[PDB]
């Protein structure tokens, strides 16, 4: 309740360390990190301001095929809960009006009469009964202890209607079952991927490593490999491309971008002219404002899905001077591997000029 | 909550908004205290 | 009436948060205060004839290797009057230090007067020598009192005498009684003023054992000051161990001082010492 | 408390007052003292009244009619977390 | 209150002994206090209507007593209102005993080296504690005054009660009613709720009319304009007979420029009359009322359109980073922020400082001296680019002429590779070199800022052993 009602004190001292320690630096960067595409797929961009389309109820359909096991039983249930009851009511009031609660009650209260020449819909004497009636016309039960008298039209009109959409609502909610039993393979995409990268000396030049692995028991059909370049440039006439990706060519025996994924692979991607990375050197690769993309595409031959793996590599993450351990070892009988060693890297002979250089100055000694 | 996740101020309330107003309104004032003789311009009546 | 309750717990959680502050503050404990318990207090009466050098002199004004001895010694018999010459070794810090076992008496033997200095109680051995450095600055008030607490005799008895000690008022008709002074204020002056207070307490005091630090100003009124000092507590016996800007002290040192970053050594002889050793001093200017 | 304080500051160290800010002294020393002295008295009277009053009523509440201390168990547990939640973001609203 | 601060006059009829201190409480308090006006406002006319209704559903509730027990309580405000004012009157002597016992401890504090050199601490400790008990002594009041206040403030109801419920028994006709009794004690609660607010409410409410009277005193102030809102080689011209600075009496009447590019006209005189006044009239913040005012561009012009810097006869350092400070508004440029850190020999000052630029300056931090300060004042006055330079006394307490001399060689070496004029002002006379024009003065205008050798040989040999003799 009013905390601070005597203000007096104002300007009398603070005159301290706020910033005037001198053996600490005022600034705070905080270290805020942005990449393109995050660690773990899930593309980080911004889009916004964009000319939107507004909404469609069928994309609230789509949204129903679209959902999780343990919400499906629950919208599977209200449905038929729902539904039952919203015709009971039906039931029970065209029972009200036809005269036929009145006629039951009177003619039971004293059993003389034993009537049920003239009613609407024969045994339907309460809420109870009109739910439990609803019930035996929806899911094809049909107790038949209470028949439908063929009299009153709005009965029969009733029933038309019930049954119709009745038929309506169990077709939809089978196909929504058997959608999502047949794409019932389809959990997710599981291809590891080793974080850091060498880059070592090998075949008389320098390279770009990492390492890939699969999980599932199924090998990957015609896997591709793309590399790219993430790097601000402009013309010589000078046009901001704001992102500009390059591609670059990954070696292989033929020069052709599949690659066969059944043991973990060295990713091998020689520095030449055309490469972007033809001006970077051991001190420099600590800074710079670069981002190296990844891309995997193939298909699976169990579930016939195809499949397309992203990741993302800075300059900050990769480590001069490395390379990979071996990670198979020939066992007893059978080759095996320990994905164990995966992040592991060892330190070997490493060059440290550029290899801008490393072709000027011809010795193959740095 | 450092004062990244504070914020900057809401789109009407910030300074620009409020001084605009304020000088209007004391203007608003001064222009009617001009033509009279011996009244001098305040800030109460001028806030209302 | 539910709701002022976790309000004021907020509050009172800031306030005793302030006051974990003083509670910290408080456990601070150092600058040992104790006395070495000695008969009649380590005569003060006794030190005012000669000083001495401490041989291996290691002050402890750090936490690593001090300056003051890297098993660093002086050689001086009693009387060994001395100079400037260095940067940080040979200067108001270790030196300075050491004089009164003021700041850091923990290693070496600095027996003033032959006894030791390191075992005394801070207010004995700090009031049995005076120092002044640069310009004090550490008064506020009139300057009829604040030159010293308990001196009843050498100061009002010698009215005109006790100013001019370094420099009379001649003012003193102006400002209201013996003085007024202003609030840290009168600098000008006061640069040289407070090496003449301390000189007027040290003339007072009746001990005469004291190093005075350098001046600053580096003005004809500096060499005025300095000069007077020298004519009046300086021709006395006791003189300044002192460290100074200028280079015009050295005119009755007989061992000079070479403590800086290298050897601590200060060895210099009885005549040309202060000469063909300071070659880099010298030219320094 | 000063009484105290200001007798333990004096005699320091000197290591104290050169690896210090010549302000956190002075400003622990005025800031604070003032705080300490007239504004947290009344902050402990106010949240002892307070505190005394609401267990009373409580207590009374609890005493007259027994199914409020079965109801006690959920609003009472709203308390914590209210009285939680609050005094750590409170405090550092406060500090901004 | 911060956009009229910075159109106001700096004459001193009207900025002068109680300038600063007037503004920062026009700022930091009565801002803050019209503001919790503003907040408890409606508390204003609310109170009345609760406590009128509690009046009313009293006197229906419990009879005629209930009057007697609204007459009790209402007693609670004239008693609030009394003891905040006794305890505001004891605040205000406890702040000044704070104020006195705060001095002293800083003079007692940052004073230490020669403290616990000469080891006076002990001796002059008692009179902190004996300033000490004085406080105590003016606080006992204060605390005692609280605690009536607050006892008050807790009892009177339950008195109040007390009254208004025995009043009926002794009194009333109603016999035993236990079910009436409990509704006159729920509403009671209410109504001295509101009660306290009020009381404190009338109080800060005082204060805020007070507070608004200085806010309506100080937003009509003295200011310059009327002219500030208009907008060959040589840049600076006049034709006046006065633009003096007070009430009449013109006081650098009488004079005529005439500052092309180029030169280092250093205004010279009589030492003691105006030099810093016609510099600073110059640049326009003074009284002008009879002259010819003009600074206009050639090739570009608005005001000048273009900042004549300025270190004036009290230089005065930005309480911000030491790197803000030479910057003052320039984006990082290292080599004009290096020469200039070299042409006034600041790598020396500014490594025994404590981090460098890295380090905050100014009061509220790591102080500097005189001699540093106008370093500091030199360092904003080399680094402001693109503009007509210009400077006023500023070496004229530096440390040393070999300062000055390291100074001319960087004035030299880093404005002259510029056009930059560069039109400084003191007594010293010596440092004459590259005069292309020299300003002189006697309590108004001597001569003209011609060359020295038009000037040496005018037929005016005075003027040459005055300026040469110094
Ligand atoms: C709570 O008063 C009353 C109690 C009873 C009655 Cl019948 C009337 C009132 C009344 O009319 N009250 C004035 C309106 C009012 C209320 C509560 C509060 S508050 O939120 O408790 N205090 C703060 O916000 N202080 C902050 C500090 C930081 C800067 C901004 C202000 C602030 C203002
Ligand atoms: N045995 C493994 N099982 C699953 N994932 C692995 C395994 N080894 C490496 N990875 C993958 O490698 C990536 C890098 O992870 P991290 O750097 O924490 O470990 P690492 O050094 O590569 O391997 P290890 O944890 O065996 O040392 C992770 O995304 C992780 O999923």
């Amino acid at each position: 309740m009013l905390a601070r009602k005597s203000i007096i004190p104002e300007e009398y001292v603070l005159a301290r360390i706020a910033a005037e320690n001198l053996r600490k630096p005022r600034i705070r960067d905080r270290l805020p990190k942005a990449r393109f595409i995050a660690k773990s797929g899930a593309c980080n961009l911004a889009h916004k301001n964009i000319r939107e389309q507004g909404r469609f109820l069928q994309d609230i359909f789509t949204t129903l095929v679209d959902l999780k096991w343990r919400h499906t039983l629950v919208i599977f249930t209200m449905s038929f809960l729902c539904s039952w009851l919203l015709f009971a009511i039906m039931w029970w009031l065209v029972a009200f009006a036809h005269g036929d609660i009145y006629a039951y009650m009177e003619k039971g209260i004293t059993e003389k009469s034993g009537l049920e020449s003239a009613v609407c819909v024969t045994n339907v004497r309460s809420f109870t009964s009109a739910f439990l009636f609803s019930i035996e016309v929806q899911v094809t039960i049909g107790f038949g202890g209470r028949m439908m008298t063929e009299e009153c039209p709005l009965a029969i009109t009733v029933l038309i209607l019930q049954n119709i959409v009745g038929l309506i609502i169990n077709a939809v909610m089978l196909g929504c079952i058997f959608m999502k039993t047949a794409q019932a393979h389809r959990r997710a995409e599981t291809l590891i991927f080793s974080r850091h990268a060498v880059i070592a000396v090998r075949n008389g030049k320098l390279c770009f490593m990492f390492r890939v692995g699969d999980l599932r028991k199924s090998m990957i059909i015609s896997a591709s490999v793309r590399i790219q370049v993430v790097k601000k440039t402009t013309t010589p006439e000078g046009e901001v491309v704001p992102i500009h990706q390059q591609d670059i060519p990954v070696d292989n025996p033929i020069e052709s971008n599949n690659i066969f994924l059944v043991a973990p692979l060295i990713i091998c991607h020689v520095i030449d002219k055309r490469s972007p990375l033809y001006d970077i050197s051991a001190t420099d690769l600590v800074n710079q404002d670069l981002e190296v993309i990844v891309i995997l595409e193939g298909v699976v031959e169990t579930t016939g899905i195809t499949t397309q793996a992203r990741t993302s590599y800075i300059a900050e993450e990769i480590q001069w001077g490395h390379r990979f351990v071996s990670i198979v070892t020939e066992e007893e009988g059978v080759y095996s591997v320990d994905y164990s060693k995966f992040g592991n890297t060892v330190r070997v002979a490493a060059p440290r000029c550029s290899a801008r250089e490393l072709d000027e100055k011809p010795s193959i000694l740095i | 909550i450092d004062l990244k996740a504070i914020g900057k101020l809401p789109i009407a309330m910030r300074a620009v908004t409020n001084y605009v107003c304020l000088k209007e309104a004391y203007e608003e004032q001064k222009k009617k205290a001009a033509d009279h003789p011996n009244r001098t311009p305040s800030i109460w009546l001028a806030m209302y | 009436y539910l709701n002022w309750v976790v309000r004021n717990l907020a509050d009172l959680e800031v306030q005793m948060g302030a006051v974990k502050k003083v509670n910290s503050f408080l456990t601070m404990e150092s600058e040992n205060y104790e006395g070495t318990m000695d008969p009649s207090q380590v005569p003060e009466h006794w030190p005012q004839e000669g000083e001495i050098k401490i041989h291996d002199l290691c002050v402890r004004y750090e936490n690593n290797l001090k300056p003051v001895l890297k098993h660093v010694k002086a050689y001086i018999k009693p009387g060994q009057k001395v100079g400037i010459c260095g940067r940080t070794g040979s200067g108001k810090s270790s030196l300075s230090l050491a004089f009164f076992r003021m700041v850091d008496i923990f290693d070496g033997k600095i027996v003033i007067d032959g006894i030791d200095i390191s075992k005394l109680p801070l207010h004995t051995l700090r009031s049995r020598l005076s120092i002044i450095l640069q310009d004090p600055i550490l008064f506020s008030g009139s300057i009829r009192f604040n030159l010293d607490p308990e001196c009843k005799c050498t100061d009002d008895r010698l009215w005109e005498a006790l100013e001019i000690a370094q420099l009379k008022n001649m003012v003193k008709s102006l400002p209201g009684g013996l003085d007024a002074t202003v609030t840290e204020g009168g600098e000008n002056f006061s640069v040289g003023q407070r090496q003449l207070f301390c000189l007027a307490r040290a003339f007072v005091r009746k001990s005469s054992i004291l190093i005075m630090d350098e001046a600053t100003a580096s003005i004809d009124m500096a060499t005025e000051n300095i000069l007077q000092k020298v004519v009046m507590t300086a021709f006395a016996d006791r003189t300044v161990v002192t460290i100074a800007h200028r280079v015009h002290t050295i005119l009755t040192a007989d061992l000079v001082i070479v403590m800086k970053r290298g050897n601590i050594l200060e060895y210099d002889t009885p005549e040309s010492l202060l000469a063909q050793e300071d070659g880099v001093f010298a030219s320094f200017v | 408390l000063h009484h105290n304080l200001l007798n333990k500051i004096i005699l320091g160290p000197i290591r104290f007052f050169d690896t210090t800010p010549l302000g956190l002294i002075l400003n622990r020393f005025s800031a604070d003292t003032n705080i300490i002295d007239q504004h947290i008295p009344p902050t402990l009277e106010s949240l002892t009244r307070s505190t005394l009053l609401c267990l009373s009523a409580i207590g009374m509440i609890s005493y007259a009619t027994p199914v409020f201390l079965i109801a006690l168990a959920p609003l009472g547990v709203a308390f914590y977390f209210i009285q939680k939640y609050f005094r750590v973001a409170s405090k550092d609203l406060q500090e901004l | 209150i911060y956009n009229k601060i910075l159109r106001l006059s700096t004459s001193n009829l009207s900025m002068g002994e109680m300038t600063l201190g007037q503004i920062n409480n026009l700022v930091a308090i009565e801002t803050n206090q019209l503001m919790w006006f503003l907040f408890l406002c409606p508390n204003l006319w609310a109170m009345p209507v609760q406590i009128i209704m509690g009046v009313i559903l009293l006197y229906n509730l419990l009879g005629s007593s209930a009057l007697v027990g609204a007459a009790v309580i209402v007693l609670l405000a004239p008693i609030q209102y009394f003891i905040a004012t006794k305890l505001a009157e004891a605040q205000k002597s406890t702040l000044d005993y704070s104020t006195e016992r705060l001095k002293k401890t800083n003079e007692i504090l940052k004073g230490i080296k020669l403290l616990k050199l000469y080891a006076w601490e002990h001796i002059f400790c008692k009179s902190v504690e004996e300033t000490r008990m004085k406080e105590l002594s003016s606080l006992k009041t204060f605390a005692l005054y609280t605690s009536l206040s607050i006892f008050m403030n807790a009892a009177i109801p339950i008195a109040a009660v007390l009254a208004t419920f025995v009043t009926h028994a002794y009194a009333s006709g109603n016999n035993l009613k236990p079910a009436e009794a409990f509704a006159s004690l729920s509403l009671f609660h209410i109504l001295v709720t509101p009660l306290f607010l009020l009381s404190t409410v009338v109080r800060f409410a005082v204060k805020a009319i007070i507070s608004v009277q200085k806010l309506n005193e100080f937003l009509l102030s003295d200011e310059i304009g009327e002219d500030s809102w208009r907008t060959e080689d040589v840049a600076i011209k006049v034709t006046n007979g006065y633009f003096s600075w007070g009430s009449g009496l013109a006081t650098l009447s009488n004079i005529d420029i005439r500052i092309p590019t180029g030169q280092l006209t250093m205004i010279v005189g009589q030492v003691g009359c105006g030099k810093s006044s016609l510099l600073l009239a110059i640049l326009g913040e003074m009284q002008t009322l009879e002259g010819k005012v003009y600074w206009n561009n050639v090739n570009e012009r608005s005001r000048s359109r273009y900042s004549v810097a300025y270190a004036a006869q009290k230089p005065w350092l930005l309480n911000a980073t030491v790197e803000e400070n030479i910057t003052f508004g320039s984006s990082f440029n290292r080599q004009r922020y290096k020469a200039v850190t070299d042409a006034c020999s600041l790598q020396p000052d500014i490594d025994l400082l404590p981090f460098g630029d890295q380090t905050e300056i100014g009061e509220r931090g790591i102080n500097l001296s005189g001699g540093q300060r106008q370093r500091i004042c030199v360092a904003r006055a080399l680094y402001q680019n693109t503009n007509i330079v210009f400077l006023d006394d500023p070496f004229s307490a530096l440390d040393i002429h070999l300062s000055d001399h390291l100074m001319q060689e960087g004035i030299l070496k880093f404005l002259q590779d510029d056009k930059r004029t560069v039109v400084l002002v003191t007594h010293k006379l010596q440092y004459l070199t590259h005069a292309d024009w020299i300003i002189a003065m006697k309590d108004g205008s001597v001569l003209r800022e011609g060359t020295l050798k038009d000037i040496q040989t005018k037929d005016v040999e005075l003027y040459e052993h005055w300026k040469t003799l110094m």
